[PDB]
């Protein structure tokens, strides 16, 4: 087939606005608006959306030539998963009360899905990745629906299990995807987004936290961890690379280990030792994943996925301390698991479909797919 | 609608361009990599050329036990995409 | 392979300029 | 209706169906409104058989489009590397450019396709070509960043077209659907090689008939001479081909023409030992004394190629059995340089001089004895060959073999009856030559004699 790529300037404009205008017609007839810490609580949902946009755009545009992509993609998902979000959590746990606590959990909702797009960018167009969006916080909002109705516990609080649910599903789109690269300009970019979400993330892991001590000790737990697995990343970066370096694309997701290995356990560490040591095991975790994961597609989200697993057996492991219990939570995790699986199979297949006019194998991860440039022969 | 009345596969022809016009003139002989023609006759006249054309398969067989993992057998269309 | 011959130095090697020449009477004189 | 399903086939490449749009009357060069006929169509999605059977039936190859683009821009564009293959081995002209001055080149090198941009250069794509806002082939891929496009531009440079042209790949392949659809575009048949050989050169290296004549009935010369002076019909005697051979002769082939070093087809014939080839030419009227830049009849060249029926055929068309070259080198003298002991035979059965003297005053003797050809030595003494005779210089046969330490030569030439007594010009016996060489077994055989 041609690999010169099919004109969008009919698909991705009439299914944009098509989502926007029924996304503003449900705003209208399902959703309702309504103090002394309006701008703390504001706060934590800015960290997120900072995290969201910066973070996440700019830690996928180490591409060298899908810079552009990555990061106005990764916006134009935050944008729609956000709004869609909003919808969805208000329609799976009841109209919908629009606050300022109900656009962060939409937030994290969001950025579910744009942890999960790490995987796919550089080999996905635009409209692939709206139904992306719809699909995973679809999935993401059931599976919390789920867990609700079976463990009675929250739908808001079920939402801890997104980074597993992210990582599995990210990679399972991945899987699904056809067959098919750095450079220094837009590796410091890459720094800047992984700078921005390692120093937020204790604002990830804890904004469903009501109480005050919690959100402090997890906050302070979080801090300790994501500075141990700095150190233990960077050092240890050269023991994984055949050539003994450093590799600034091992260090810019594996700075987030400590954060993401406490993630679902800070608020229950009572003391920073125990979560510095979780944080150096989670980056010993990630030198053993960069060294023997690519013997067994992206091998960061291969090690995401295994300090997803691994925060949750430590969670696990915590909430003994703090057996039905553990065969509850161990239902709870492979249900989320089978879930993410599943729907990113769907998602995967739903992907593959013709007419989404996929960019040729040949041409991933290249702006020039999507993006204009000047002198360029255009059309046939 | 697509009955076949006969099939001549004029040996004295195909095997002049074959250089088999010595062993016969009535028996086809043919040597592989080379076309050859074949003319195939229907009971009644064919209305619609491309269904009757996707209507339609050939296969060619050797042996006595003739399979496609030995070589020994090969089914193909009969369309101008064909594998020449 | 199968596609070296469309090429101007492989044909003028498989063609053999130097078989449609004289190459010389060689006689290797027995003194020095 | 019936023109637009087969725009519609020729997308698709739905072969049959638009094979019987043809049949049914649909004019092949129809296009759609952007200007885009079957075969930009069947370039764009890469439809390699509909792209030749459109080809084979005869739609215009460089039809542009309403931006100018031919079918080989399209291909290039699209990446479809065989149809640029296709296109270009029919004539498409790879230097063809836009209404924005784009070639076939630079869309290949704008969309980081490597292969088709490494094709283009090879037949000869111009990357100096630069559009109407001044860019090359090589600047619009610096700025898309396609590092192997650029690094392949920058090693080409300007070493131009290294393929065969396109009639030369056609008539070695014996193609004549190809061949006929470039001659229907370029009606000049001798269309010269970078080697300066036409297509005919090259049907007659590989006696591909088909396409030969249809060069012929196109107007190629049968008698094209190129500077090495090497015509079709010296290539098609040196291969063997004798059904060439008579085609070309049928068609006027010139039979005395000479190449740079003064072989004619018959010396082309006899030196690889074509004796029906030989025959034929012969009996056209090829000179069967014609002669090289060094003296060298077909016979002296059948004695060297050790083709003993090539020799028996020109010996039984009177040709000269004692000719010599500027050496004075007999077919005996050159049978006995190269050992071929039945070419000598047959010579020697035929009356060939056994005692002929070269320049140096050298016999066939003495020149077997020189390469320890002990057969040609035991049949030319057996036909009256001197074992005495010197040279110039006074050398007999014993004593060029016991210079050049051949002990068989030696221990027969001694067993006949030759005196290891006789003297060079400076007085030098031939232990003086085993000596002076070194050829301790030589000399041991010498003194056991009476030496
Ligand atoms: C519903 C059951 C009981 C009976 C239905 C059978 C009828 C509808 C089917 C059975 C076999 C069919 C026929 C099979 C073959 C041909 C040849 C084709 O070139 C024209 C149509 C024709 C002639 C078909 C017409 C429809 C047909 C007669």
């Amino acid at each position: 087939s041609s690999k010169y790529p099919r004109s969008v300037r009919r698909c991705l404009p009439l299914w944009a606005l098509t989502l926007e205008a029924a996304l503003i017609l449900l705003f209208y007839f399902f959703t309702h608006y309504d103090q002394k810490g309006l701008v703390a609580s504001y706060q934590v949902g800015q960290d997120l959306t900072v995290m969201a946009a910066l973070g996440l755009g700019f830690l996928t545009s180490n591409f060298r030539r899908h810079s552009w992509s990555s990061v106005a993609f990764n916006l134009f998902m935050l944008a729609l998963g956000v709004q869609w979000a909003i919808l969805l959590d208000g329609f799976l746990s009841q109209k919908v009360v629009i606050t300022l606590f109900s656009i962060r959990l939409a937030t994290m909702s969001a950025m579910s899905v744009l942890i999960s797009a790490g995987a796919v960018l550089g080999k996905v167009n635009l409209a692939q990745l709206v139904v992306m969006v719809l699909v995973e916080v679809t999935a993401l909002g059931t599976l919390r629906m789920v867990i609700s109705n079976i463990f009675n516990t929250d739908y808001h609080m079920n939402l801890r299990h997104f980074y597993v649910f992210a990582a599995y599903f990210g990679l399972t789109v991945a899987w699904c995807l056809p067959k098919p690269q750095r450079a220094t300009i837009p590796s410091l970019s890459a720094m800047l987004g992984a700078l921005f979400l390692w120093m937020f993330w204790p604002s990830v892991n804890s904004p469903l936290l009501r109480s005050p001590i919690q959100r402090k000790n997890a906050m302070f737990n979080t801090y300790y961890a994501l500075a141990v697995s700095v150190v233990t990343a960077i050092s240890g970066s050269s023991l994984a690379h055949p050539q003994r370096k450093i590799s600034m694309t091992y260090v810019h997701s594996a700075v987030l280990a400590g954060g993401v290995a406490v993630g679902t356990s800070c608020h229950l560490i009572p003391s920073p030792w125990l979560a510095m040591v979780l944080g150096l095991v989670a980056g010993l975790i990630s030198i053993g994943g960069a060294k023997c994961l690519p013997v067994c597609i992206s091998v960061m989200h291969s090690i995401f996925s295994l300090l997803g697993l691994l925060g949750e057996i430590t969670y696990i492991v915590l909430l003994v301390l703090h057996g039905f219990q553990v065969l509850l939570s161990i239902g709870e995790l492979s249900l989320a698991i089978v879930i993410a699986l599943t729907s990113g199979l769907l998602t995967g297949l739903l992907l593959n479909l013709k007419i989404w006019k996929a960019p040729h194998v040949a041409k991933y991860f290249d702006d020039q797919v999507f993006w204009k440039f000047p002198h360029l022969a255009v059309g046939f | 609608a697509l009955g076949i009345k006969s099939c001549d596969f004029q040996a004295a022809r195909n095997n002049e361009e074959h250089h088999t016009k010595a062993l016969s003139s009535r028996r086809l002989f043919v040597r592989r990599g080379q076309p050859f023609t074949i003319i195939l006759y229907f009971r009644a006249p064919v209305r619609a050329f491309l269904p009757a054309l996707k209507k339609v398969a050939l296969t060619a067989q050797t042996g006595e036990q003739p399979s496609k993992i030995n070589r020994t057998q090969a089914t193909f269309p009969i369309s101008s995409l064909g594998d020449r | 392979e199968e596609l070296q011959d469309d090429y101007e130095d492989m044909m003028e090697e498989n063609l053999e300029q130097e078989e449609y020449e004289d190459p010389d009477i060689p006689e290797s004189q027995m003194e020095e | 209706d019936a023109a637009t399903s087969f725009l519609r086939a020729a997308r698709s490449g739905n072969l049959d169906k638009a094979l019987d749009h043809l049949r049914n009357g649909v004019d092949i060069n129809t296009c759609n409104q952007n200007g885009l006929n079957g075969l930009h169509l069947a370039s764009k999605e890469g439809h390699v058989k509909m792209v030749v059977e459109l080809l084979h039936k005869e739609i215009i190859l460089e039809t542009t489009t309403k931006k100018g683009n031919t079918a080989l821009h399209i291909a290039a564009l699209a990446g479809q590397d065989e149809v640029v293959r296709e296109l270009v081995n029919y004539g498409a002209n790879v230097n063809a450019q836009s209404q924005k001055g784009f070639t076939p080149l630079y869309m290949a090198a704008q969309e980081n396709h490597l292969e088709v941009v490494k094709f283009l250069l090879e037949n000869g794509a111009n990357q100096n070509v630069a559009t109407e806002d001044g860019f090359t082939p090589l600047a619009v891929a610096l700025q898309q960043g396609h590092e192997n496009v650029v690094a392949h531009l920058i090693n080409y440079g300007t070493k131009g077209k290294v393929r065969l042209p396109a009639l030369h790949i056609a008539a070695r392949n014996d193609d004549t659907r190809t061949a006929a659809v470039l001659l229907q575009n370029d009606p000049n048949p001798d269309v010269l090689s970078k080697t300066g050989f036409t297509p005919l050169h090259i049907a007659a290296h590989y006696e591909n008939l088909n396409v030969a004549q249809l060069l012929l009935n196109r107007g190629a010369s049968v008698n094209f001479t190129p500077q090495n002076g090497i015509t079709p019909l010296h290539i098609a005697s040196r291969r063997g081909n004798v059904i060439m051979v008579r085609l070309l002769l049928d068609r006027g082939a010139q039979i005395e023409t000479k190449t740079k070093d003064e072989l004619t087809p018959l010396h082309c014939a006899a030196r690889n030992g074509h004796v029906r080839i030989s025959e034929i030419l012969l009996d056209h009227g090829a000179p069967i004394q014609a002669k090289t830049k060094n003296g060298l009849s077909p016979i002296h060249m059948a004695a060297q190629g050790d083709h003993l029926d090539c020799v028996r055929l020109l010996l039984q068309y009177d040709a000269e059995i004692d000719d010599i070259t500027l050496d004075h080198l007999t077919p005996l003298h050159v049978a006995a340089h190269c050992g071929h002991h039945r070419v000598a035979k047959v010579l020697l059965d035929k009356g060939a001089k056994p005692n002929s003297r070269a320049l140096n005053g050298f016999t066939p003797l003495h020149i077997a004895c020189k390469k320890n050809h002990v057969r040609v030595m035991e049949l030319l003494l057996k036909t009256g060959a001197s074992i005495d005779a010197v040279t110039e210089s006074g050398l007999t046969p014993l004593h060029v073999a016991s210079f050049m330490g051949h002990l068989p030569i030696v221990k027969n030439l001694l067993q006949r009856g030759a005196s290891p007594n006789v003297s060079n010009v400076k007085v030098e016996t031939p232990l003086h030559m085993a000596a002076r060489a070194g050829h301790t077994e030589v000399a041991k055989y010498l003194l056991q004699n009476k030496a």
